[PDB]
């Protein structure tokens, strides 16, 4: 036969699903493990038969178990079931989203939250800047990026954004389509305000002395909207 | 002199010069180019056969007497497709040629002498190739390693620390202490191994200390922040330490576009992972860097070959991992700029032209670690069915296409990571990491694996039986997998600087430890059979791909070879 | 239960065969692994039942799968299936030879050969010698044995065979029944012509000087058909 | 071995059976204790043979090989110093006493002696590497000097001589004979006659014991597969009918009951079953 | 004239003394204090006339006991003396 | 110059032959002025078989103990390097 370890693991999964199906035929309400095994085994057999696509199987997996077929709490625990199966065109991943609707009140690991909002970046006053994407490709900017050093095809008054970042929730982002124009909110970077990296326009302590060097560097490298005056005076370390 | 018919000669000794063989259930036909044997003096083992004392086993052998000989093998390599006997001594390939006993036979050189210390392995009717080399491993679970070993891969290069969230996204083992953890854990396994460090920093001292701690290179990944500053600093340190750099570029175009990344690279050597861009990279035009001279471009296996289920599967994978919602117009706009069936369709044809040069897995991180070799040969078979036989072929065979696709997982990644003096091909003086295939099962299920000159894995029936053949037959560990023998049969690759400071003695490693070299002076022209450079353009609106002005695409397939005929799941 | 590892492996094989049988009942054409598993599991159950011999099961295994039951290419890949099973008289090996006939054209790993013959031992001129077995037991001689030193119950003109071997394909043999007489073809041994072993009649370089010593030794040890003259003169090293 | 207990409170307790605070107890009432079995005909084809033999009650395995190579599939031989080093370093894995046999099929005394110095406990002489009288003589000469054992699979084809020529080459020296009945190999048809001799230690392998109604057909079909014989050729049929011989197979059980055969063994995965030596011994009894 | 590899301690690194394998294994280099490279000879006993490159002819040779004529496979073999050779007086003052 | 030295092969004492090889020689020379007899030829070839070294010979010009076929019988098929084989420098007269 020349079986691989993958084939042995899938054989075990198939017979777990068969046990779940026999217990369902005897009238027993299925638990969490039994329901997951039953859905996975059904998808693998349908893909072996070769008459259905993966997208059709993603919808067919949602009709296998009624809400009355499982114990109370099972449906809230199963958010998705994934399984890889070999089609005539090879191995594909099939994910079944929310296969069972709930019918009882038991939610394991339930969260009970207060209703007060959370205030982020307290004590930081924001300013508003209009930004336009004049390039031909989309741009997306994260919450803690140094906004002065973003993609040179974005056009905005870059002098007002030195030492600042977006005032949004940490880990979220703002998207600019080609030709799109909108306003954003910016707040001061905290901590020691030592800015290293990002386009290597600063690489030192952020202050008013380092802003002139950064503006001159940004103009020489063609960043849009940068205004630094002519007859610039160099320092000993630039 | 006697006459023997061709059919019974082939039944006794395998195919010879001019004969042809089909590879697997594909439409690829290989032809024997040359034979080293002398007709009438073939080596055969058994009762009444030739490998006996005083006949082909010498009673006065040379002082370079072999430890093991593989008789009547059909070698398939980037150097050629030919019939020979293969001799192994002290963990190395000692000779490729005729072999036997000079006391009784004509053309036997000293390095192919068969004596009382020699063991025999029958290769008549079988194919020998070098072990595969996978350069895009996420070290998420140790169970990936036996899965890759049974498919025919004998070297794994990547990074990680186990199932943590950083490893689930990136091929990175960060810092000296985590490198020590992974290097000491590596003593368990039957696989050559090498580890990549974190390249996403602008601190030169932090970059240099990881190389001295044992890493063979850097990975730069957008989840740790791929900025032009970090690219510049990492390339500067890698120039000084003679190690390779790999990159996953900025998908969001946050700090710049693709030309800004190329300006940061500034003509220096770079290995690009999943260059088509479905796995990540500058939307929508990362694929244009595959025409450049200093880029070594690679593709990962879940996008090859292009099938009718590919786009929907990748779209639903993208929706799960990023937690997107179809009711938001920005998540839909993000997803439609990511997947792009136009570039996915172009990728197969670019592989057939020799513009892409390396295939890899991206294991458990949108990719399948046991399917690199199989999906490579599926892509070759689909391209032969669509575009016909290549114009570079000489004769009624597919030998040029076979060499071009075989180079993608054997010799080209070995050159790219600076280990081609040790592994990657069947040549005299290299490490004996070899794979034996039956031609009916070529590309999907091998017969046995030889690791460091000793057998490490094979198909094997039940242990209580009277012969090794009866059922159930599955892959089982052999004697080179066990005890202190596995220390002598496996290699851990490190940097030259870590090797010179005595990393083997400092960490107490018992495996062989060898340094990588010649990583910085190679370009696209050093890739065997895949060395094409061109000018590549991507339309910013329709995402069509042009190569020197001509549009490049392919059609999806509803059926592939080497899939449902061979596997129960 | 006190299960052994053999029992666990055979249990896995049985349920692989059961999965193959269920897929055959659903109308799915079986692949290579499924066909091998189905035949093996059927043989094991029939041997447990205890009403049939192993030789009958060797023929019964060839009727389980019609040519239309399997995918194209399966029948050319399965040359034999072997399985050990416990009968009432103990464990026996049952091998099923060519269980499925082919019906399509796909042959995986197919060989395409030229039609020209191969000439072996080119440039070697052969001589013909008549050989008779005057013993009571059969004798079989391989292709690279030193023919001068074969079993002493073979009768032939041994002087003409010094330094020679059979001119047949490498690894084949010639058989002599008791009382049988036939002719064979012999060619010169190649290489350095240093002959060590086989009956220890030479153990040195083969030449005309060593032939006289070998003939004297063969006559003293009773090899049939050896003619060496009387009044033999010894050398300093024999 | 005796009574055991505490001399302060009980009568017949000797010093070497004293039970104290450092002692652990194991209850053997109603149970049988024997020594572990010793199997001397192991082909080291796969490491998975070792747990199978261990669970059946065997605690020492002696044989040769390098894994699933074609030489090991036929013969119990670990050839040469480097391959002996491989197997000795792999042996640190297992729960089994182990010992390895070297290649005896050569006429070079220096090659024979270097294998013994590299760690082998003896030689195997096998017809697939060529069992000639010269090789038998040289191997016995070296084994006399190094105090190790020799095992032999003799010439089935009678190519260089018959059974009396092999016995003349042995010349009265001590020899262990594998599968002496001859179904596993040996001088056709009369290798079984050496089991009456003084200097021979004769052994049988387990697939021929006990003699059952399925034995002959199973062994015949095993012979047809391994030699790739065809029933349409009169010489393959004549070869097969001189090999199997139900007469000697039937005689083997009675010779075991008379004390003429003295050792049982497996011939593991090479026409024999590594987990069934003890069971087939008691079935024959 | 002698060049730089002929002199000093450089001549130790550029020259080889050949010995037997047995003397090499017993440490003859350290015992006698030799500074040259020391290497063993090997494969001396398993070679014949057939191992000589481009000069590997075997034949039956007979010499007449009275006239001293030489025959190779029955045919007489001889040559004529020369009164002048190349590469001699054109190139050397003595 | 690369250098290698030959030892005395003209003896019938095996221990004396073996000690010269262990002292550093790469082979033996057998020369008629120290006495080239069939006994010495036989003993020297026996030791050289065990130590893997070459033998060279200047044969008996005077035919004192035997002729050329007796020397070849003493050699007994083993490998031998013959110096000045034409015979003007020495060797069995005249053949
Ligand atoms: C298309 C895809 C598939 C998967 C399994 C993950 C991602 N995914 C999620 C977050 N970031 C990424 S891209 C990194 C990668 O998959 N390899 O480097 C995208
Ligand atoms: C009767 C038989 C059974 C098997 C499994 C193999 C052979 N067979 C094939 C070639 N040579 C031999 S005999 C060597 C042996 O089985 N043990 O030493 C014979
Ligand atoms: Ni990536
Ligand atoms: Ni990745
Ligand atoms: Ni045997
Ligand atoms: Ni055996
Ligand atoms: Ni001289």
């Amino acid at each position: 036969m020349k079986l691989t370890p993958k084939e042995l693991d899938k054989l075990m999964l198939h017979y777990a699903g068969e046990l779940a199906r026999k217990r369902k035929e005897k009238g027993i309400k299925l638990n969490y493990v039994e329901a997951v095994a039953l859905i996975s085994a059904h998808i693998m057999e349908e893909a072996r038969a070769g008459k259905k696509t993966a997208a059709e199987l993603m919808q067919e997996g949602r009709t296998l178990l009624k809400p009355d077929d499982v114990m109370d709490g099972v449906a809230s625990m199963i958010h998705e079931v994934g399984i890889e199966a070999m089609f005539p065109d090879g191995t594909k991943l099939v994910t079944v989203h929310t296969p069972i609707e709930a019918n009882g009140k038991l939610v394991p690991g339930e969260l009970f939250l207060k209703n007060e909002d959370i205030t982020i970046n307290e004590g930081k006053k924001a300013v508003s800047v209009k930004v336009k994407n004049v390039g031909d490709r989309p741009v997306q900017i994260g919450s803690h990026f140094h906004f002065f050093e973003v993609n040179r095809c974005l056009d905005f008054d870059r002098e007002k954004t030195f030492g600042k970042r977006l005032d949004i929730a940490s880990g979220t982002a703002v998207r600019f389509e080609p030709g799109e124009e909108k306003s954003v909110e910016l707040i001061d970077i905290g901590g020691n305000r030592r800015i290293f990296g990002f386009n290597a326009l600063v690489d030192r302590q952020a202050d008013n002395e380092s802003k002139k060097i950064a503006l001159h560097r940004a103009k020489e490298r063609g960043f849009h909207g940068t205004k630094s005056d002519d007859n610039y005076v160099k320092t000993i370390k630039e | 002199m006697k006459k023997i018919s061709r059919k019974e000669y082939v039944s006794m000794y395998g195919p010879t010069t001019g004969d042809k063989v089909r590879l697997g259930d594909t439409d690829l036909i290989a032809e024997v180019e040359h034979d080293y044997t002398i007709y009438g003096e073939e080596l055969k083992f058994g009762g009444g056969k030739t490998l006996r004392e005083g006949m082909s086993q010498s009673n006065n052998p040379s002082k370079e007497e072999l430890d093991l000989i593989i008789t009547n093998a059909l070698i398939v390599d980037y150097t050629g497709i030919y019939k020979a006997d293969i001799g192994i001594k002290d963990g190395k390939i000692a000779g490729i040629g005729k072999g036997g006993n000079k006391d009784m036979q004509d053309g036997v050189k000293n390095n192919l002498s068969v004596g009382p210390a020699t063991e025999a392995l029958a290769g008549e009717g079988l194919i020998v190739t070098a072990g595969g080399i996978d350069t895009h491993i996420h070290f998420i679970s140790p169970q990936q390693i036996p899965t890759a070993f049974a498919s025919g891969v004998t070297t794994m290069i990547g990074g990680g620390t186990g199932p943590a969230d950083g490893t689930n996204a990136t091929t990175i083992t960060p810092g000296r202490r985590n490198l020590k953890w992974m290097l000491r854990a590596a003593e368990e396994y039957s696989m050559n191994l090498g580890f990549l460090a974190k390249g996403n920093t602008s601190n030169d001292a932090s970059l240099a200390d990881q190389i001295e701690a044992g890493a063979i290179g850097f990975k730069i990944h957008e989840d740790w922040g791929t900025t032009p500053s970090a690219i510049n600093h990492a390339l500067d340190v890698a120039d000084k330490y003679d190690v390779q750099v790999a990159i996953h570029t900025d998908t969001l175009n946050e700090a710049g576009c693709v030309e800004d990344t190329m300006a940061a690279i500034a003509g220096r050597t770079m290995h690009t992972f999943h260059t088509e861009g479905a796995g990540g990279g500058h939307a929508p035009d990362i694929i244009k860097v595959a025409g450049e001279h200093n880029i070594l471009p690679a593709s990962t296996n879940p996008t090859i070959p292009f099938t009718v289920n590919t786009e929907a599967e990748h779209m639903d994978m993208l929706m799960v991992c990023h937690h997107l919602d179809k009711s938001i117009k920005e998540d839909v706009q993000f997803a439609d700029s990511r997947i792009r069936p136009q570039t996915i369709a172009a990728e197969d044809t670019l592989h057939d032209m020799g513009i892409f040069s390396i295939t890899s897995s991206d294991s458990q991180a949108m990719g399948r670690v046991g399917e690199v070799i199989t999906r490579t040969w599926q892509t070759a078979d689909k391209n032969k069915k669509e575009f016909g036989r290549l114009k570079e072929e000489k004769g009624d065979n597919d030998n040029f296409r076979i060499k071009r696709y075989l180079s993608k997982y054997t010799i080209n990644p070995a050159i790219a990571h600076g280990i081609s003096e040790y592994v990657g091909s069947v040549e005299v003086g290299k490490v004996a990491d070899l794979v034996l295939w039956s031609p009916a099962f070529f590309g999907v299920k091998p017969n046995m694996i030889i690791k460091g000159g000793f057998i490490a894995l094979s198909q094997m029936g039940d242990a209580n039986a009277s012969i090794p053949t009866p059922q159930p037959v599955y892959y089982r560990e052999m004697f080179a997998h066990h005890g202190k023998a596995k220390y002598d049969a496996n290699i851990t690759f490190v940097s030259q600087a870590a090797y010179d400071k005595g990393i083997k003695e400092e960490l107490g490693l018992e495996r062989q430890v060898l340094p990588v070299k010649n990583c910085r002076n190679i370009t696209k022209k050093d890739m065997q059979f895949n060395d094409t450079t061109a000018h590549i353009e991507v339309n910013p609106e329709t995402y069509h791909v042009f190569v020197d002005g001509k549009e490049v695409t392919s059609k999806p397939a509803n059926k592939v070879s080497l899939a449902q005929l061979f596997s129960i799941f």
